[PDB]
């Protein structure tokens, strides 16, 4: 997965260590990123390394009413994690489509 | 003070008596299931030397699943 | 046909280390086969710092055009590097910067710069993220210091080694830390655990960075042959399959083996001869070819009369293929030292054997070692007081 | 799938013979393997495996 | 600290390019003058006319 681990790279670990590529080329810094494969073909593995070598905090959400308690007492909507990744910047927030 | 281990357990372990009288031969047909199980569970606690130098990672836990019955 | 492309990369190059000590031995200094390849070697991986230690250490006449050549090419390799290293800085992500910083060290240590290297390779270390990655630099450490018979760094660097197949469960890397620790044990004359080392390794060997297989086996064979009881030396070395099959390539290795086992002491010897030979020009095992051969000829002695309860001094002699003198003077020189148990009765010529008790040689281990630690506390005392 | 919402999407496609004898190699360093490992015939054994 | 400058130092003189520099049991047996078991061994195989 070289090509994929160069074009996750480029838009979550320069992003985050570089802004002034993207200040410079005059174009807004990504914010979402799609991985799509069958089952099995890593797209979890490579979304935690890129979080484990950038120093980013690898967020999981997986909707689980199990950890809500940790999200929040509130529950109602999901952007109630957000307090929790504004506290963790750079953050990575992780959802995998079982499907 | 420190109360020992064992000490302070609402749930007991299984004595002699209370062992079950079924046994392997009275299950019938279930070779992949029994082989599963003792790879997982009473081939770890007796073979966790082997388990270790050959590089698998003995499993922690088991979940049976299956229709009822 | 891939083995050797499955080893660690060959930096150090161990051939360099063991034709350096070659070059040392006043028997092979003027070797012109052993000085051409060494010089072959540094012209190809432009090694200046050890082109300098080369022609300081053993006397030789600097070639000026050669080492201008060869230190102008690392300059400029140096900066290529510090170039590819400060665009990846700023440009480029921490894994980039981590690889130029490996390529950077990697080339002080093929240069033979030594100090640079273990500079640059801790700087890499400090921000490698990988664990594998951070285990192959500390293997990096680990060759460089066999390269140099540095003990500290090869301690430590086991040290942290070990730590790390621990955090990790690689046992790839657990494989190829025993070959690196039997190596040490080797060159340190510690051939049991070089031998359970070696012995664990044989059918998993894969460090053709640091021997050829055939080598290792040897190794392997030699060192068993030392530490290794009867039993232990049939169910391991004998009826090993991957063993016999590497010994079905080395006649000499397998006469050797089979000759102690078979009891045919004269093959034995004159093997023996053979592998000292061998022994005193191979730089991990030539501290030790005088202690290891002494050694072996008492095995033969002890195995000789471990069975009878007394033997001819002439029985001795035409068993081994040598003079009852010699063997008089063997024999006496290891009863003397305490390594054999029997007594010789010179005005008959009969060996009579002894059974000491396992306890008085418990017993007088128990005293040198405790000696060795009371004068350690008594020491470290006197350097606490003042 | 409207453009600008993902600033990128990236394909995860099934290991080809190559990748997948890189992730035989990744996931077998774990394990006393006897030397001489055919790692290469196992993974051309395995035609649409996954990691 | 009181160094002994009274006593004579005698030069050293000595090789510092790591002479032995090893950690081992070291014994006095390794230092026996001989020549090697092959020259040994050698000199005996004709001494019986082999
Ligand atoms: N392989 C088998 N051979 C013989 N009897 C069997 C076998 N499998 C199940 N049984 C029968 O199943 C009965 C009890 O079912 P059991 O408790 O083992 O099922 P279960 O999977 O635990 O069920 P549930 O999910 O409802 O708890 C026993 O009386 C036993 O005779
Ligand atoms: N390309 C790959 N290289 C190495 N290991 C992989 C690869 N793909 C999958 N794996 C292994 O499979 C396991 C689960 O894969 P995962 O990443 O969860 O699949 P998915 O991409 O569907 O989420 C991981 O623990 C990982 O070690
Ligand atoms: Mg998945």
């Amino acid at each position: 997965l070289d090509k994929q681990i160069k074009e996750i790279k480029e838009v979550i670990e320069l992003p985050v260590k570089h802004p002034e590529l993207f200040e410079a080329l005059g174009i807004a810094q990504p914010k979402g990123v799609l991985l799509y494969g069958p089952p099995g073909t890593g797209k979890t593995l490579l979304a935690r390394a890129v979080a484990h070598h950038t120093d980013c905090t690898f967020i999981r959400v997986s909707g689980s009413e199990l950890v809500q308690k940790f999200i929040g007492e509130g529950a109602r909507m999901v952007r109630e994690l957000f307090v929790m990744a504004r506290e963790h910047a750079p953050s990575i927030i992780f959802m995998d489509e079982i499907d | 003070d420190v109360l020992p281990p064992e000490a302070d357990s609402s749930i007991m372990m299984l004595t002699s008596d209370q062992k079950p009288d079924v046994m392997y031969a009275d299950i019938g047909g279930m070779d992949i299931q029994k082989q599963e199980v003792r790879e997982a569970v009473e081939l770890p606690l007796t073979h966790f030397e082997l388990y270790k130098q050959i590089g698998i990672d003995p499993p922690r836990g088991v979940l049976m699943y299956g229709p009822p019955g | 046909e891939n083995l050797e492309e499955e080893g660690l990369p060959k930096n150090p190059d161990l051939r360099i280390a063991q034709l350096r000590f070659l070059l040392s031995l006043p028997e092979h200094r003027g070797d012109a086969a052993v000085r051409d390849e060494l010089m072959a070697a540094v012209r190809d991986n432009n090694m200046a710092p050890y082109y300098e230690a080369l022609c300081k250490s053993l006397d030789w006449q600097i070639d000026v055009d050669l080492l201008n050549k060869m230190k102008k090419a690392n300059e400029d390799e140096l900066k290529r590097l510090d170039e590819e290293l400060e665009d990846a800085e700023k440009n480029l992500g921490e894994s980039e910067i981590r690889d130029a910083m490996m390529a950077k060290a990697e080339y002080l240590c093929r240069i033979g710069d030594k100090e640079g290297a273990l500079t640059a390779f801790r700087k890499t270390y400090d921000k490698t993220v990988a664990l594998g990655h951070r285990l192959d630099i500390v293997f990096y450490l680990l060759r460089i210091g066999l390269f140099y018979m540095d003990n500290d760094l090869i301690t430590r660097n086991t040290e942290k080694a070990k730590s790390l197949i621990e955090e990790g469960g690689d046992w790839d890397r657990r494989n190829r830390l025993k070959v690196y620790q039997g190596l040490y044990c080797v060159a340190i004359r510690d051939f049991k655990q070089a031998a359970e080392l070696f012995l664990d390794t044989v059918s998993t060997f894969t460090s053709y960075e640091l021997m050829d297989y055939k080598t290792f086996v040897t190794y392997t064979v030699y060192v068993s042959m030392i530490a290794l009881e009867r039993p232990d030396l049939r169910e391991k070395v004998i009826k090993g399959a991957e063993i016999l099959e590497v010994l079905h390539s080395l006649p000499a290795v397998r006469q050797y083996l089979f000759s102690l086992y078979e009891c045919r002491y004269s093959v034995f010897f004159q093997s023996l001869a053979v592998v000292e030979q061998e022994m005193k020009k191979d730089w991990l095992f030539a501290p030790h070819y005088r202690y290891y051969v002494r050694e072996m000829r008492i095995h033969a002695y002890s195995q000789l009369l471990e069975s009878y309860r007394s033997l001819t001094l002439g029985y001795m002699a035409e068993a081994f293929g040598v003079g009852v003198e010699f063997i008089d003077q063997e024999l006496s020189r290891f009863i003397a030292a305490g390594r054999l148990h029997c007594k010789i009765d010179k005005v008959n010529e009969i060996v009579e054997t002894n059974r000491p008790d396992s306890k008085n040689w418990q017993y007088q281990e128990t005293i040198k070692k405790g000696d060795l630690l009371l004068n350690r506390v008594q020491k470290l005392s006197r350097v606490i007081n003042m | 799938l409207r453009p600008g919402r993902i600033d990128r999407k990236i394909e995860f496609p099934p290991p080809n013979e190559e990748a997948r004898l890189d992730i035989l190699k990744i996931h077998s360093r774990k394990m006393n393997l006897t030397r001489g490992i055919n790692l290469r015939k196992i993974a051309e054994l395995m035609p649409g495996a996954s990691g | 600290d009181d160094e002994f400058e009274e006593f004579p130092a005698e030069d050293w003189a000595g090789l510092d390019e790591d002479e032995d520099a090893h950690v081992w049991e070291d014994n006095w047996d390794d230092d026996n003058v001989e020549d090697d078991f092959s020259n040994q061994l050698r000199a005996e195989l004709e001494k019986h006319g082999y």
